[PDB]
C-alpha cells in the first residue's frame, strides 16, 4: 500500500544465511502477531519491535521490512475478512507492530549511583515495558477520598509490608 | 477527580435527591458519546508519538525559542518540552475518556503555571504547543471527538495561562 | 575498590612496614606501565560499541542455538539485556586495565554474576566465550595498532573468565 | 569544568577539596594554554572540517538525500549543518572545561529521543560525528589530536 | 465509577489504556442502558422499600422502638427511615454509576464511628439494608436483580 | 517541636536519564527544626529554589521549651 | 573463585503482558479483591476469547 | 553551580558563537591566577577553624548577642552559629577557588536570609561576623587575595543585606 | 588513590572514563616519578623524622609527658613515638596513593573516639604531626615539602 | 511545647537570673492545681466519647450542616468532624495539663484557620460546638476544673475567630 | 519537662495519657514542693558553692591559672566563674523542672563545639562541674543530696 | 510497663536513660504496694464481679438474649461469661503492670476487626467493661475504686 522508498533485494548477491535469518524474522513476525492476538495485548509485539530497527538496519533493508509487514497486514486482511468487528483487531495490532518497528531505539534507563559506594547501571527501555510495572502512588492535596484513602494504605503496606490498619485498626 | 457520572450523582447529592429526567438524558448522552470517546483514545494511544511529533513539528520547530538564547534551545529542554506534551495527551485522553475536566486541576494543574514561572518556562508558546495538540488531534479523531477533545485542550491552556 | 597502588599499601599496612625497594619497584613498574594502559583505554573508548557488535555478531555464530527458540538470547529484549551486558563487561574490563588490578572486577562484576545467572537461567559458557572474544578483539586491534606493551590486556578478561567460570578440573 | 567537578565532590563529601584534587586543578590550569590554542584553531577552521565531514557523511549514508530520508529540503540541509557546527563548538567548549560537562549539559542528556522526536537516525549521527572526528583530527596537530580526540568519544559513547 | 477507577489505575501504572481496558469501558457503556433502567425502577419504587423494609425491622427487632432503644415516638423513627432513604438512594447511585466508589464517597466508610457517636446498633443498620435487598428482590426480576443485589450485598457487608 | 513552613521547587536532574514518572516539583512543607538544616543544604545541592520560608511553628528566640 | 554467595532464588521476570495478568496484578499489587472493573475487563477479554 | 571558565562558556551558549577575545583574554586571566586562587584555598583549608575561632572571637566574643537575652546566648545558639560561619567560609573558599559567585548565589543566597529573620537571626551581627571573616582572612592570605576573598564575602554582604 | 577515584567516579554515572579523568590519570601517572621520591626520601629518613619532632614536641608541650600526664614514663613516650611512626607510614602511603583516602581509611576515621577512649590530647597529636609536618619539610625541595606538606595538613585537619 | 514550669524557667532564662518568688507563686499555684487538673484530666479521659456525643446532640445535630449540601452531610465528613472534636478535647486535655496553651496554639492552631477557610468550614459552627464541649465538661467535672477548661477552650475560640 | 516529655508521648501515641502516667505526674507534684525546697536552698547559697568550687577547682588543676591554659587573668578567671555560675544555675532549673531537659535545651549539647571553639578543657570543665557537686552534696542534707546529684552526674556524663 | 517504656524509648534513642525517667521509675517502684492490693483484691472478688455485671448486662439490653441474637444460646452466653473474665483478667493485669501497655498487647489491637467478624456489639462489650467497673467500685474502696476504673475506663475508651 505505502511503498516510502524501497528496492527488492536480490536473493544471490544477498546471501543464503541472510536469506534464512529474513525468512524466519517474517515467520516469527506472524507468529508472534498471533500469540500478541491470543494474548489481547500487544505488549509483547511492543517489546520486541521498538529496538528492532537499529539493530535490523545494519544488514537488512528497513524499507524492504516495511513494505514486507505491510504486505503482511494486507494479506492477513484479505484472507480472514470475516467481519468488521474482528477485522479491526488483527488491523491495529499490525499497525501497533508497524509503528513500534518504525520507532527508532529510545534511551535506556541509567540508574545513577547515589554516591561513591554505590555503582550506576543501565536498562534497557524493553526490559521496563512487560515486567509488571509497580503502580505509584503521589498524594496531590486536592485529591477525592477514595484514591487519599488508597494512596494511604498503599503507604502504610509499603512502611509495614501489609495494611496494618486493615488488620489490627 | 470525578465523571459525569460522577459529576451527576454530587450535583443530585448536594441537594439529596434522586435521579431527575436531567440527569437520566444527559447520562444517555453520555453513553450515546462513550463508545466515540473509547475510538478517540485507542486511535491516539496508537499513534500517540506522532501526534506529539507534528504538534512540536509545525508548532516549536525553526523557532527563536529553539534558537540559542530561548528555553527550547538545549537538548535537555527539548527532552523536557515534549516529554510535558506528551503528558498532556496522555492527561487529555484521561480527561476525555473520564468525560469531566476535574482531572486537569487535580493532576497538572495543581502547581504548573507558577513552577513554570519559576523555571522561566514561556508560557505562551507553552499555549501555542497545546493549540498545535489541538489541531493535530482534531486532523487525526475527526471534528467531532476533536472538539470534545479540545475543551480540556482549553482548560488547560486556561489553566495554564 | 583497590588499584594496584591501593592493594600494595593494604599489603603493606596489614604487615605493618614501610614500603621497600620491592614496593618501590612495583609502584615504579606500574607507573611506567600507565602511560601504555592509558593509551589502551583510550582506544577502547573510542571501538566499545563496534567491540559488543561483533562480539555478538561472533558468539551469536559459534554457539548459533542462543538466537534460536529456546535460547536465552531469543527475542530482542534478551539481545538488548545480553549485549548491556556485554557492554558491562567491557567497561569493567577497561575499569580494571586502568586500575592494573582486578578487585575492580571482583567487588562490581563478579560477586553474585552465578546468583544472578542461575536465577534468570543465563549461561555462563556463552558469557565467558564472548568475554574472550573481546579479550581477542581488544589484542588484535592493539597488535594492529601502535601499542608497545599488549601483555596487560588479557588479563581482566582472563581473570573474569577464572572467577566466572565454573570449576571444570 | 574540572573546577565543576572539585567543588560539587568536596560539597557531596562536606569537605575541602584534598591534595590530588588541587594537583588535578594545577596541572589543568598549566594545559589551559594548549586547550586555549586548540579550541581557537577549531573556530578558525571550522568551515573546512564541515565541509569535507558532511562529504564523507553523505558520500557514507546515501539514504538522507535519497527518497524516504530526512534532508531532501535544503532547509534540512542546513539544519544537519548547523548541528555539524554546535556540535563541532560543544567540542571546542569542552576542550575549554577539560572535562565532558559542557557537551553533556548543552547536547548529550537526552539527545537520543531528542533525535527520536526528529526521526533523525542515531548511528547515522555517530558515523557523522565520527567523520567530524576524522575531519578535525586530520585538520589539526599530533598532540592536539591526540588532546581532543577522547571528547568525539565520549560523545560517540553517549550517543551509542 | 468504572472509568474514575480506569483512570486512576491508568495513571498509577503511567501508561495510556490498554485494548482490554478498553474492551471493559465497551462493556461497561453498553450494560449503562440496563443499570439506569435498574435506577428507574427503584426510584419509581423507592417508598415501599422504605416503608416495607421499616415495619419488616419493626417487627423483627422490636428492641429499639421499645424503651432502652434509639427510636423514641415519631420523631426518631422519622430520622431513621430518612437515613433508610438516604441509603436506598447511595444503593441507586452505586447502580448507576456501576461500582460502589461513589457509595464510599457519600456514604460506605465512617459509618462505623458515625453510628458508635450515635448509639445506632451498626448491625441492625446491616440488617435493614438486608431486608431492603430482599424486598427489592420479590419486586423486581430476580434475573435482572442480581445486579442490584451484588451492590446490596456489598453495602452489608461493609455495614456488618 | 518547633518547626518550619517552607514552600519550594526543585526540579529533578535525572529525570530525562532515568525516563521516570513526573512529579510537581513546587511543594508547600512543614519541616521540622532538627531535620531543616539538611532538608535546606538537599534542596540547594539538588538545585532547588526555596521562595518561601517562615518560622510558622514555636515563637522565635525561644530559649527553653523547645521540642 | 568468589568467596561468599548471596543466595540464588528463583526469579521470574514477566516476558509480556496479558489482559489476566494485568488485571490480576492490579487487584494483588492494590491488594484487593477482583472489583467491578477487574472482573469486566475479564469478562470481555473470555467473551472475546 | 558555573565556574568562571565556564561563565564564558555559557555566555557564548545563549550568544549562540564561539568565543571571542573579549572572552578569551577574560579566560587567559582566569588561567594566570587560577594557581593562586587554588593555594590560597589550600591554606585556607588547612587552616579553617582559626578563621572561624578568631572571627568569634573578635567579632560575636562578649557582646549582647551572646549574652543573656541575645539570639546566640545558649550553647545549641553558639553551635548553629559556629556552624554556619564554617559553612560560610567553606563556600567562599568554593567560589575562590571557582572565581565565580553562582556557588554562594545558588547554595547559600537561595533563602537564608528568609530563614533569618524567620528565626529572628541579627543581620548586622552576621555582616560584622563576616567583616571578621574578611579580616583574618586577609591577614592570613595577604592582600593580593584578600581582595579577592573580599569580593565574594561583599557578594555575601549584599546578598543578606 | 586519584586512580580510584576517577574510576569510581565514571563508574556511579555509568559511563566510560571521561577525558577529564584521562587526563587526571595522565597527570597522576606522570607525577608518580617525583611522588615515589618524595615518599622514598620520607622512608628513607623515617627514623630520625620521628625522633626530631618527637624531641620538638616534647620541648614545646613538656605537659603531657610530665607526671600526671599522658604520655609519662618511657613506655608511654616509645608509644607515643610508635603512634608518630604509624602515622608519618601513613603519610607515606598517601604520598604514593596521591591523595588522602589510605590516611582517612586507615588512621583517621574514628581518631577522636579512639584518643579520648586512650585520653591522649588530640591537639597534642596534632601539634606532633606538624613538626612531622617542619620536621619532614625541611629535609625535602620546596616543591616536594609542599606536596608532603599538602597530607600532613589533611592530617593536622582531620586532627584538629 | 512550653508547660508553666518550663514557661517561667524561659522567662527567667532572658533575663538570665535564678528562679525568685515573682515566678515560684505560680508555681506554687500550678503545684497545688496539679492534682485537680489531673483528676479533671481522669474524668475527660473516661467520659471522652460521651462529652463529643452530647456536644454534637446539643449543637450540631438536626441543623443545616447535617442536611444534604451542608458542611457534615457525608459520612466522612461527619467522621472528620468528630475526628477534629476530640482532638480539641483532648489537645485542651494536653494543655490542661501543662498549664499553658502553647501546644493548643501551635499544634492545632499553626494553620487550622487558613486549612478551614479553604475547605469552607463554618468557623461559628465550630466556635459553637468548642462552647457546647465546654459547656458539658464544665457540668460534668466541676466549677473550677471546668472554668479552667474553659481558658483553653475560648483560647481555641479566639484561635479559630 | 516531664509533664510536656509525658505530653509529648501521649500525643506521639496519639491518645490520651495513661493512668500510669497520670499518677506519676500526680507523685511529680508532690514531690515538686521538695524540688522546690532544693531550689531555695540552692538559690540562697548560690554564690558560696561557685566560690568554694572555683577554688577547689584551681587548687586541682593550677594549670587552668598556669601560662598555657584558657582561664588566665582576672577577666578569664571571672568568665570561668560565670560559666560555672551558669552551669550550676541549670541545675537548680532542671531540679525545679524534673527533668534534665531544661539543661539539654540550653547548655548541654552541643558543648564539645562550644569548648572545641573556645579551646577550653571539657575534661576539666567537667572536674569543675564535679567540684560543683562535691561541694552541693556536702552543703545539702542527704535526701536533697541524692535527688540533685542524679542531675549533677548527668551534667558530668554529658559533659565529660 | 513504665520500665519497658522508658527503656524502649532510650533504646530508640540510642542513649542512657536519664534520672528524669529513672525518678518516674523508682517511684513507679516504690509505690506498688497499693496497686498489689488492688491486685489480690481483685482476684479475690475474680468471680462475683463477673456474675454480677453479666447478670446486670443481661437485665439491661435483653437484646443479646433475645432470638437472633449474638449470644442466643447457653454455650454462647457462657463464652460471653468467659470473655467478661477474660477482661476482668486484662484488669487485673494492669492493675499489677501500672500501665495500660498489657491490655493494648493482648486484648485491645484487633478486637474490632474481630467482634467485626464474629458479630459481636463492640458497644455491648464496652457496656460489659462498664459494669464490671460499677460492680468493682461499689464492691472495693473509693480511691482504689478510681484507681481500678482509671484501667476500667481505659478499656471502654478503647472499645468506643
Ligand atoms: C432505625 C431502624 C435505626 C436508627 C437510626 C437513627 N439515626 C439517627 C440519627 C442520625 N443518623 C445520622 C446519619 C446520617 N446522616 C446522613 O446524612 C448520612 C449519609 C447519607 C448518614 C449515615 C445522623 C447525622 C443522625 C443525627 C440526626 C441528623 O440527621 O441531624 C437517630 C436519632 C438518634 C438521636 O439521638 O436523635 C436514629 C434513631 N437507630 C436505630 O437503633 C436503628 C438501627
Ligand atoms: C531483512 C529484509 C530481514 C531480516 C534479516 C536479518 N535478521 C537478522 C537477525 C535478527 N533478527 C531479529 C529479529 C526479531 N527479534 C524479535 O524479538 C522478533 C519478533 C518480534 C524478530 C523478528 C533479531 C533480534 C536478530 C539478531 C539475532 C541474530 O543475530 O540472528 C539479521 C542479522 C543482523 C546482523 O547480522 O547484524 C538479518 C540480516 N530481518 C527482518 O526483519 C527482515 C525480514
Ligand atoms: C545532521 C548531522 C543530521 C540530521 C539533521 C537534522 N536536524 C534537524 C533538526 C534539529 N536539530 C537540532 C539540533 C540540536 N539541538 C541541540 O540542543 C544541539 C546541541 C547544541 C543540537 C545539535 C534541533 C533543535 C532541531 C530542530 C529545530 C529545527 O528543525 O529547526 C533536522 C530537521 C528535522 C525535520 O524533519 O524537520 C534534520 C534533518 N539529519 C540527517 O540525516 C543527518 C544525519
Ligand atoms: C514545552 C511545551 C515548553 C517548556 C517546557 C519545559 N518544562 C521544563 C521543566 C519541567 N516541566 C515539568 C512538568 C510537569 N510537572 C508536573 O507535575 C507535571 C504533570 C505530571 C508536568 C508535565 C517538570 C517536572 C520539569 C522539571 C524537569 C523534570 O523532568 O523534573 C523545562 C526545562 C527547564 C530547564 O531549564 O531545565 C522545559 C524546557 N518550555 C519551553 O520552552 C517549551 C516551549
Ligand atoms: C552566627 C554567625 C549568627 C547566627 C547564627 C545562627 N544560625 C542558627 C540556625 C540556623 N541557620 C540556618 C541556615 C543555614 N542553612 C543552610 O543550609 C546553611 C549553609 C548554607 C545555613 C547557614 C539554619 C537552617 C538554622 C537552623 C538549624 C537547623 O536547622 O538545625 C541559629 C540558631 C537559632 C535558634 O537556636 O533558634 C543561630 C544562633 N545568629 C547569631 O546571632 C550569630 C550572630
Ligand atoms: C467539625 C467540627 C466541623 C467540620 C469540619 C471538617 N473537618 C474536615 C477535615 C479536616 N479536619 C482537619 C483538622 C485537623 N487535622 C489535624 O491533624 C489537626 C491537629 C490535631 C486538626 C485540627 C483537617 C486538616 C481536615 C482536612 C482533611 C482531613 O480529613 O484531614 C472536613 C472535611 C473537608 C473535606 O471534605 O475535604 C470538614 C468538613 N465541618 C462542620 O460542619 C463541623 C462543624
Ligand atoms: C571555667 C569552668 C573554665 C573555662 C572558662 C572560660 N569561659 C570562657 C568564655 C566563654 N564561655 C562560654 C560558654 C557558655 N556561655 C553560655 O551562655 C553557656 C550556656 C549557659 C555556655 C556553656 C562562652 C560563650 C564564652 C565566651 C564569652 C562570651 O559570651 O562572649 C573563656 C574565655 C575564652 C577565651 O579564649 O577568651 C574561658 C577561659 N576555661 C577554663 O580553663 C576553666 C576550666
Amino acid at each position: 500500500p505505502i511503498p516510502p522508498g524501497f528496492r527488492p533485494i536480490n536473493i544471490a548477491r544477498y546471501g543464503p544465511s541472510n536469506m534464512q535469518k529474513s525468512l524466519r524474522d517474517m515467520s516469527w513476525f506472524l507468529r508472534y502477531t498471533t500469540y500478541a492476538i491470543v494474548a489481547g495485548d500487544p505488549n509483547i509485539i511492543v517489546v520486541n519491535t521498538r529496538g528492532l530497527k537499529e539493530v535490523i538496519e545494519n544488514a537488512c533493508s528497513i524499507d524492504a521490512t516495511i513494505v514486507a509487514i505491510q504486505e503482511m497486514r494486507a494479506a492477513s486482511a484479505d484472507y480472514f475478512r470475516n467481519n468488521a468487528q474482528a477485522k479491526e483487531i488483527v488491523l491495529q495490532y499490525f499497525d501497533i507492530l508497524l509503528s513500534e518497528f518504525k520507532a527508532p531505539t529510545p534511551a535506556n534507563k541509567v540508574r545513577q549511583g547515589p554516591s561513591n559506594d554505590i555503582q550506576g547501571l543501565e536498562l534497557p527501555q524493553s526490559y521496563f515495558n512487560a515486567a509488571a510495572k509497580r503502580q505509584k502512588y503521589a498524594m496531590k492535596p486536592g485529591l477525592s477520598a477514595l484514591e487519599k484513602n488508597a494512596v494511604i494504605k498503599a503507604a502504610y503496606r509499603q512502611i509495614f509490608e501489609r495494611d496494618i490498619t486493615k488488620a489490627y485498626s | 477527580m470525578q465523571d459525569a457520572i460522577t459529576a451527576v450523582i454530587n450535583s443530585a447529592d448536594v441537594q439529596g435527591k434522586y435521579l431527575d429526567g436531567a440527569a437520566m438524558d444527559k447520562l444517555k448522552s453520555y453513553f450515546a458519546s462513550g463508545e466515540l470517546r473509547v475510538r478517540a483514545a485507542s486511535v491516539i494511544s496508537a499513534n500517540a508519538a506522532t501526534i506529539v511529533k507534528e504538534a512540536v513539528a509545525k508548532s516549536l520547530l525553526y523557532s527563536d525559542v529553539t534558537r540559542p538564547g530561548g528555553n527550547m534551545y538545549t537538548t535537555r529542554r527539548y527532552a523536557a518540552c515534549i516529554r510535558d506534551l506528551d503528558y498532556y495527551l496522555r492527561y487529555a485522553t484521561y480527561a476525555m475518556l473520564a468525560g469531566d475536566a476535574s482531572i486537569l486541576d487535580e493532576r497538572v494543574l495543581n502547581g504548573l503555571k507558577e513552577t513554570y514561572n519559576s523555571l522561566g518556562v514561556p508560557i505562551s508558546s507553552t499555549v501555542q504547543a497545546i493549540q498545535a495538540i489541538k489541531e493535530v488531534t482534531a486532523s487525526l479523531v475527526g471534528a467531532d471527538a476533536g472538539k470534545e477533545m479540545g475543551v480540556y485542550l482549553d482548560y488547560i491552556c486556561s489553566g495554564l495561562s | 575498590m583497590r588499584d594496584a597502588v591501593t592493594t600494595l599499601i593494604k599489603n603493606y599496612d596489614l604487615t605493618g612496614r614501610y614500603l621497600d625497594r620491592n614496593a618501590m619497584d612495583e609502584l615504579k613498574a606500574y607507573f611506567e606501565s600507565g602511560s601504555a594502559r592509558i593509551a589502551a583505554a583510550a582506544m577502547i573508548n573510542a571501538n566499545s560499541a563496534t567491540i559488543v557488535k561483533r562480539a555478538a555478531a561472533q558468539l551469536f555464530e559459534e554457539i548459533p542455538e542462543l538466537i534460536r527458540p529456546s535460547g536465552n538470547a531469543y527475542t530482542t529484549r534478551r539481545f538488548s539485556a545480553c549485549l548491556r551486558d556485554m557492554d558491562y563487561y567491557l567497561r569493567y574490563a577497561s575499569y580494571a586495565l586502568i586500575a592494573a588490578d582486578n578487585n575492580v572486577l571482583d567487588e562490581r562484576v563478579l560477586q553474585g554474576l552465578r546468583e544472578t545467572y542461575n536465577s534468570l537461567g543465563v549461561p555462563i559458557g556463552p558469557t565467558v566465550r564472548g568475554i574472550q572474544i573481546m579479550k581477542e578483539m581488544i589484542e588484535a586491534m592493539a597488535e594492529d595498532s601502535s601499542l608497545n606493551s599488549t601483555d596487560f590486556i588479557a588479563s581482566p578478561f582472563d581473570h573474569m573468565t577464572r572467577e566466572l567460570s565454573e570449576l571444570s578440573v | 569544568s574540572v573546577v565543576s567537578q572539585v567543588i560539587l565532590q568536596a560539597d557531596d563529601q562536606l569537605r575541602y577539596p584534598t591534595s590530588g584534587e588541587l594537583k588535578g586543578i594545577q596541572a589543568f590550569l598549566t594545559t589551559g594554554a594548549q586547550r586555549i590554542r586548540i579550541a581557537e584553531t577549531l573556530a578558525e577552521n571550522e568551515k573546512k572540517i564541515v565541509d569535507q565531514a558532511q562529504k564523507q557523511l553523505f558520500k557514507k549514508h546515501p539514504e538522507y538525500r535519497a527518497p524516504g530520508g530526512n534532508a531532501y529540503g535544503q532547509r534540512q540541509y542546513n539544519q544537519c549543518l548547523r548541528d555539524y557546527g554546535w556540535y563541532l563548538r560543544l567540542v571546542t567548549y569542552g576542550v575549554l572545561a577539560g572535562n565532558k560537562e559542557p557537551i553533556e549539559t548543552t547536547g548529550l542528556i537526552g539527545v537520543k529521543e531528542m533525535y527520536n522526536s526528529l526521526n533523525v537516525p542515531v548511528p547515522g549521527m555517530v558515523d557523522a560525528v565520527t567523520v567530524l572526528k576524522d575531519a578535525a583530527l586530520g585538520l589539526l596537530s599530533a598532540e592536539d589530536a591526540n588532546e581532543t580526540a577522547p571528547y568525539f568519544d565520549y560523545i560517540i559513547q553517549f550517543m551509542s | 465509577s468504572i472509568v474514575t477507577k480506569s483512570i486512576v489505575n491508568a495513571d498509577a501504572e503511567a501508561r495510556y489504556l490498554s485494548p482490554g481496558e478498553l474492551d471493559r469501558i465497551k462493556a461497561f457503556v453498553t450494560g449503562g442502558a440496563a443499570r439506569l433502567r435498574i435506577a428507574e425502577t427503584l426510584t419509581g419504587s423507592r417508598e415501599t422499600i422504605v416503608k416495607q423494609a421499616g415495619d419488616r425491622l419493626f417487627q423483627k427487632r422490636p428492641d429499639i422502638v421499645s424503651p432502652g432503644g434509639n427510636a423514641y415516638g415519631e420523631e426518631m423513627t422519622a430520622t431513621c427511615l430518612r437515613d433508610m432513604d438516604y441509603y436506598l438512594r447511595l444503593v441507586t447511585y452505586g447502580v448507576v454509576s456501576g461500582d460502589v466508589t461513589p457509595i464510599e464517597e457519600i456514604g460506605l466508610v465512617g459509618v462505623r464511628e458515625m453510628y458508635r457517636s450515635l448509639g445506632t446498633p451498626i448491625e441492625a443498620v446491616a440488617q435493614s439494608v438486608r431486608e431492603m435487598k430482599e424486598v427489592a428482590s420479590g419486586l423486581m426480576s430476580s434475573d435482572d436483580a442480581a445486579e442490584a443485589s451484588a451492590y446490596f450485598d456489598f453495602v452489608i457487608g461493609k455495614m456488618s | 517541636m518547633r518547626m518550619f513552613r517552607i514552600t519550594a521547587c526543585v526540579p529533578s536532574q535525572t529525570r530525562i536519564r532515568t525516563q521516570r514518572e513526573l512529579q510537581n516539583t513546587y511543594f508547600t512543607k512543614l519541616v521540622p527544626y532538627d531535620n531543616w538544616f539538611r532538608e535546606q543544604q538537599r534542596i540547594m545541592k539538588m538545585g532547588g529554589k526555596i521562595v518561601k520560608v517562615e518560622l510558622a511553628t514555636g515563637r522565635p528566640g525561644t530559649n527553653a521549651g523547645l521540642a | 573463585s568468589v568467596k561468599a554467595s548471596g543466595g540464588s532464588s528463583l526469579a521470574r521476570p514477566q516476558l509480556y503482558q496479558t489482559v489476566p495478568v494485568s488485571a490480576i496484578s492490579q487487584a494483588e499489587q492494590q491488594d484487593r479483591f477482583l472489583e467491578g472493573s477487574e472482573l469486566n475487563e475479564l469478562t470481555a477479554y473470555f467473551q472475546s476469547g
